[PDB]
């Protein structure tokens, strides 16, 4: 899988 | 790799609704915002809104709040957009796009019209001097879009697919051509694959001299 | 809403030359979290947009080093250190700091190159179309530059008028040329009434016009 973060933030995948 | 795969083109009557899908793969779907964006000539690119699949949080553009509803099905890693009370100004290409617009779907063409679908007529363009050309005419169809490939996509060198042109009397046409060594005429296989999904018209036309 | 104002609207550039596009926002794009949610996207015709630069200056994976982004506050630049043929398309700035997220109108980047004369091909109507009750005679002009051309049809040595339409491709991503199709529309009866069909092509790269023809029924 490509990297993600389960933490919700104003913009994701930065 | 991240993949966003949208549902196919739609022709819908004024006043009706449509639901477009965006099936995702290659990352954990719940962890990235999904946006929807409209593209119409003259209006440019417009952001409709977004949804966070992990908790269903949504943000809409006030311009689209009474038109658009965004949902997700986590079990199938798919995002959905419903558009209601459709009018001609809603005809456009719609995209899903992840996160800060980092990965985009291929687009979905929506046409809002009272017209019925009409499939294209597909005709070969054959020759009657080291280069020759051959092609396919894709005539008098409605609505957009059509897709054209050659030899199922295995032939790309020399191919030129012209843009669709809306004719004065209301139907589209386009053509696709291939330039080839004149020696390849009548010996190599050249198949133009035409798909007009709104009419369920698929045609594989062998193009040969004469 | 935040208006994103891009300049120029069209970039006409030669291979190897540097180019740049600027974007002005109506409110600062610096967010209270310290980030500036400004990105640049490229869309080729018929394709989806692709992101090139994000957070003002960060390059996306696989984007050539020739692309750089700079700026702060309300003013931003996308720079290309040397344009290549495959850079053609429409560039957009977009902001994700303020709701609703907004896009610039787009800057079209087109390539300049040397004059190239068209190669010309003519096609009779297929027997399939004639069996179906219509006739389209088609002339193709391939891989030429600039876009401007003159295409004239002759039917039994009668210069035609009012009964053809042309379509032009988008610029080619590898050699920066165009192609053009001209369709002559006739009824089946009128097609079958005449013998010699010819398309005559004038173009800056030709010293004299070029004519391709066929005789109906060979
Ligand atoms: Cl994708
Ligand atoms: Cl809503
Ligand atoms: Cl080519
Ligand atoms: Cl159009
Ligand atoms: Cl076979
Ligand atoms: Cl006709
Ligand atoms: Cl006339």
């Amino acid at each position: 899988e490509t990297f993600t973060n389960k933490l919700k933030e104003k913009h994701t995948d930065l | 790799e991240v993949q966003l795969q949208q549902s196919g083109p739609e022709l819908v009557k004024p006043g009706a609704s449509v639901k477009i899908s965006c099936k995702t793969s290659g990352y954990t779907f719940s962890n990235s915002w999904m946006n929807w964006v409209k593209q119409r000539p003259g209006q440019g690119l417009e952001w409709i809104g977004r949804i966070y699949p992990g908790d269903g949080d949504t943000n809409y553009n006030g311009k689209f709040k009474d038109k658009a509803t965004l949902t997700t099905d986590k079990s199938s890693s798919t995002a959905y957009m419903r558009l209601s009370s459709l009018t001609s100004v809603d005809s456009a290409v719609y995209f899903c796009a992840r996160s800060l617009f980092d990965y985009w779907g291929q687009g979905t063409t929506l046409t809002v019209s009272s017209a019925s679908t009409k499939g294209p007529s597909v005709f070969p363009l054959a020759p009657s001097g080291g280069t020759a050309a051959l092609g396919c005419l894709v005539k008098d169809y409605f609505p957009e879009p059509v897709t054209v490939s050659w030899n199922s996509g295995a032939l790309t060198s020399g191919v030129h697919t012209f843009p669709a042109v809306l004719q004065s009397s209301g139907l589209y046409s386009l053509s696709s051509v291939v330039t080839v060594p004149s020696s390849s005429l009548g010996t190599q296989t050249y198949i133009c694959n035409v798909n007009h999904k709104p009419s369920n018209t698929k045609v594989d036309k062998r193009v040969e001299p004469k | 809403d935040v208006v994103m104002t891009q300049t120029p609207l069209t970039l006409s550039v030669t291979i190897g030359q540097p180019a740049s596009i600027s974007c002005k926002s109506s409110q600062s794009l610096l967010d209270s979290d310290g980030k500036t949610y400004l990105i640049w996207l490229l869309q080729r015709p018929g394709q989806s947009p692709k992101r090139l630069i994000y957070l003002v200056s960060k390059l996306d994976s696989g984007v050539p080093d020739r692309f750089t982004g700079s700026g702060s506050g309300t003013d931003f630049t996308l720079k290309i250190s040397r344009v290549e043929a495959e850079d053609l398309g429409v560039y957009y700035c977009c902001q994700g700091t303020h709701f609703p997220f907004t896009f610039g109108v787009g800057t079209k980047l087109e390539l300049k190159r040397t004059v190239a004369a068209p190669s010309v091909f003519i096609f009779p109507p297929s027997d399939e179309q004639l069996k179906s009750g219509t006739a389209s005679v088609v002339c193709l002009l391939n891989n030429f530059y600039p876009r401007e051309a003159k295409v004239q049809w002759k039917v039994d040595n009668a210069l035609q008028s009012g009964n053809s339409q042309e379509s032009v491709t988008e610029q080619d991503s590898k050699d920066s040329t165009y192609s053009l199709s001209s369709t002559l529309t006739l009824s089946k009866a009128d097609y079958e009434k005449h013998k010699v069909y010819a398309c005559e092509v004038t173009h800056q790269g030709l010293s004299s016009p070029v004519t391709k023809s066929f005789n109906r029924g060979e």
